[PDB]
């Protein structure tokens, strides 16, 4: 995406306090009870009965470490998201059939994530800044789609 | 939220449909294919290619189930009832691809009526697929 | 729609906002703003500027709207009548932007509850602000 | 917007045949009569009550003239939307304050529109690189909004 020198290290700062595994098991935990149409993925995670089996669960846990690693690594080339992501971009479409919208539910919920654990840290330009960041990203892995 | 004209003109349209629902139906999962590709994602166990018996055969269901909605437009939560529970807990189809199916039986439906397809009518039957695509989203949480 | 446990979640959480509920609105509007700047369109006689007086009497017009929807959360479309009218006739804005202020309420909700946001009320909080958009929109047409 | 041959090729051969005056006028007239709410940019235009009023308005018959005519001219620079449509977008967000999204219904109903006028010809391909256009215009006229 393009982000002004001030966005971009705004994102960079506030990244640097995230613990990713912690982080990455809570979005994707959230997402599932959220919007518990995406369970339709993880049927073979086990237990996801209720919010609590779900934030529980090893496996999503260790799915979420695997999702928020790859974003954080992407961080890294916010001036490339989509040469970044194509890989990821023909895989999530050709062999996972995973409708890209889920990428802007996690998103989203990535940022209630981080609104929560950073609190007043997490300005409305902290924000705004983030939300580019998120849609980048879910528009860097739906742009190999077909 | 459809008023008795809404109604009036859902069935008068749905009416002129007749024996060729279930190729318009298929026809409108066609169109949704090739405009938008992110709806391939929920049916990768089908042949997706023009002609398809699968599309032929699902399209056959998806108009049906717009038949027994038209029939019963004054309680259709309770007619629909087994898809809403379908959709919501074993299918789990994002919510947004909805408007994409209304948006392409719209077209389906303006490409075999021309007389009908009034701007009163598109009208209604937009509201129609709305409240269609309400109920079967109901109950996802 | 909301569940006996949804609606005991919103209450608690909204609950917790209590006296505060103007302030968070007028910081939700913000973020929105800024987040989602298509927003504007629909206050270009207001000055934007932040801290302005106009948008924090607005967050407070729209707080109180909440806490009224929060009262009367098994009567929603009656409580909010009058705004549902407001919306459809004259404000007339596209049922989209509703998505984005929902969103913004919910960051703002979790900055300032970090003991209360957990995923069940973050989920629950997620269908009331659905169900109170759904009702503002429901006369569109 | 990068479209096949083929696509291309599909959007070219309708376009020869439509009257941008008649189709303008339609397309305008039933985004009014389908989506009511974008009536609020009109209040000028007279008498919109009624879906006879509606299409049988003068001033929205102008209008719709218009802003096919200029969506026309778009058809001439598919490789550089953005840049073809710039000023209008900033005029779209800087002097008359219209919601982006109103440009995405605009195109939905202009396909319903296509396909009402030309049946059996607008065929499932030909709508699909419609839509890819549609798509692309909203885009670009969304563009310069800040
Ligand atoms: C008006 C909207 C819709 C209606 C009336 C509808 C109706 C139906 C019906 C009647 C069935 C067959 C259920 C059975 O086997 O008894 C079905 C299945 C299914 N629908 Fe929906 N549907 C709608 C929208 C959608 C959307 C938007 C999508 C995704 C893009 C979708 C994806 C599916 C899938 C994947 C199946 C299972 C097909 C199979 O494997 O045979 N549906 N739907
Ligand atoms: C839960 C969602 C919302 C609620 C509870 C809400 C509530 C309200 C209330 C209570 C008023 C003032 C009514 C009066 O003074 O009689 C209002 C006005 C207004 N609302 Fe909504 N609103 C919501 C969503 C939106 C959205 C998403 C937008 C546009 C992005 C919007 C745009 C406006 C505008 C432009 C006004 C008039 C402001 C003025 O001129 O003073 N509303 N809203």
């Amino acid at each position: 995406v393009h982000l002004t020198p001030e966005e971009k290290s705004a994102v960079t700062a506030l990244w640097g306090k995230v613990n990713v595994d912690e982080v990455g098991g809570e979005a994707l935990g959230r997402l599932l009870v959220v919007y518990p149409w995406t369970q339709r993925f993880f049927e073979s995670f086990g237990d996801l009965s209720t919010p609590d089996a779900v934030m529980g669960n090893p496996k999503v846990k260790a799915h979420g470490k695997k999702v928020l690693g790859a974003f954080s690594d992407g961080l890294a080339h916010l001036d490339n998201l989509k040469g970044t992501f194509a890989t990821l971009s023909e895989l999530h479409c050709d062999k996972l059939h995973v409708d890209p919208e889920n990428f802007r539910l996690l998103g989203n919920v990535l940022v209630c994530v981080l609104a929560h654990h950073f609190g007043k840290e997490f300005t409305p330009p902290v924000q705004a800044a983030y939300q580019k960041v998120v849609a980048g990203v879910a528009n860097a892995l739906a742009h190999k789609y077909h | 939220v459809l008023s008795p004209a809404d109604k009036t003109n859902v069935k008068a349209a749905w009416g002129k449909v007749g024996a060729h629902a279930g190729e318009y139906g298929a026809e409108a999962l066609e169109r949704m294919f090739l405009s938008f590709p992110t709806t391939k994602t929920y049916f990768p166990h089908f042949d997706l290619s023009h002609g398809s018996a699968q599309v032929k055969g699902h399209g056959k269901k998806v108009a049906d189930a717009l038949t027994n909605a038209v029939a019963h437009v004054d309680d259709m939560p309770n007619a629909l009832s087994a898809l809403s529970d379908l959709h919501a807990h074993k299918l789990r189809v994002d919510p947004v691809n909805f408007k994409l199916l209304s948006h392409c039986l719209l077209v389906t439906l303006a490409a075999h009526l021309p007389a009908e397809f009034t701007p009163a009518v598109h009208a209604s039957l937009d509201k129609f697929l709305a409240s269609v695509s309400t109920v079967l989203t109901s109950k996802y949480r």
